[PDB]
């Protein structure tokens, strides 16, 4: 793997102590989200990482059961189209064998992006198939 | 004019009579040694007591009632208050639980 | 005297074993709570 | 013992117990089966599976030739439980738990 210079430089820095939109308690799934947010803030584009997570979710639906146990992101063709930050984070997870935190990391990254963009998300819980009417 | 509760996370694991919660990102958070309600149903809840506040954000809970109804992934509401039970001369002559239920 | 000596030997052995098991159980509980965090190393450089 | 495929490599050896790491693709090992550790190009060492971890590391109880078991050696799976010769052809002989005379 040949990571880009920017991600290499940011990796060595103590980004964990930098300022973030929200003060989330430290966690394994929060470190990766903080790294992704810090990497995306430099470029100023955050929707790219969201598209990468969407692609990962779509691809994972076709991968074999427990693919994360033997997952090799380098060899997987579906992840070849991801952005440099997301691919670097996936390789970092695979090195630590923590690919099961992709959902949590995506959730934390979405929370950070919404906080930065000043968006409030109101979860609506509805019965299966009852989502047709949400006017109330 | 709504009975808005304070959701603090979800139920992660259940080991007998105790459970562990995971806080949803960007939520108020629960206070130590307070009572929490696990939404076993849209109208039913199971009481619990906060016992641990770990670095990871997970919360150690001591289930009090409706344990059989508790399942992983259920919503948890934080009352934000310690345990209070009915007291007075109107309780004499009755059998009650530690939670005050007759 | 013989019976009491046998009981004394048996009791001391059981006490030593129980104390050691208790200490090791406490040590194992302490070790289990420990969690391995994310490794901050150049994984690509390999 | 008839080998089928490699199922990992020897990782750690703590006395009479050992741990394996999964081979590429994690072929998988049936629980409580007998595995062969290729100690030499022509000799194998018996092992008993006792633990299948989530990560893919298999717990092994070494049976014989423990002195010749080293980390990094290949491990092949038989896919069957332990079977030993039985009948009138074994009477009058001295054998070991693995059935070897």
């Amino acid at each position: 793997y040949t990571p880009p210079e920017g991600l290499k430089k940011l990796y060595a820095s103590d980004f964990e102590n930098s300022k973030y939109p929200l003060n989330i308690v430290p966690s394994d799934s929060v470190l990766f989200a903080k790294f992704l947010y810090k990497a995306a803030e430099e470029k100023g584009n955050f929707d790219n990482i969201l598209s990468d997570f969407q692609k990962i979710a779509a691809a994972a639906s076709k991968l074999p059961i427990f693919w994360e146990r033997t997952a090799v992101v380098e060899k997987i063709p579906e992840f070849k189209q991801l952005s440099e930050p997301t691919f670097f984070t996936l390789v970092w997870m695979q090195n630590n064998g923590m690919l099961e935190l992709i959902q949590e990391v995506a959730e934390v990254y979405e929370t950070f992006v919404n906080a930065k963009q000043k968006k409030a998300v109101a979860k609506i819980f509805v019965a299966p198939g009852g989502e047709k009417n949400v006017e109330e | 004019f709504f009975k808005t509760t304070e959701m603090i996370g979800y139920v992660h694991s259940i080991d007998g009579t105790i459970a562990t919660l995971i806080p949803a990102p960007g939520n108020p958070g629960v206070a130590y040694n307070t009572i929490i309600q696990i939404q076993v149903s849209p109208t039913t809840f199971a009481a619990g007591l906060v016992f641990n506040l770990e670095k990871d954000g997970r919360i150690g809970i001591i289930l009090m009632d409706n344990i059989t109804e508790v399942q992983s992934g259920q919503k948890v509401m934080a009352t934000g208050q310690l345990l209070h039970i009915p007291v007075g001369a109107g309780v004499l002559g009755k059998v009650v639980n530690p939670l005050g239920h007759e | 005297q013989q019976r009491t000596s046998s009981l004394y030997n048996k009791t001391r052995q059981f006490g030593i074993t129980a104390a050691l098991i208790e200490i090791l159980s406490a040590m194992s509980s302490l070790e289990g709570n420990a969690m391995k965090g994310v490794r901050r190393n150049k994984f690509w450089e390999g």
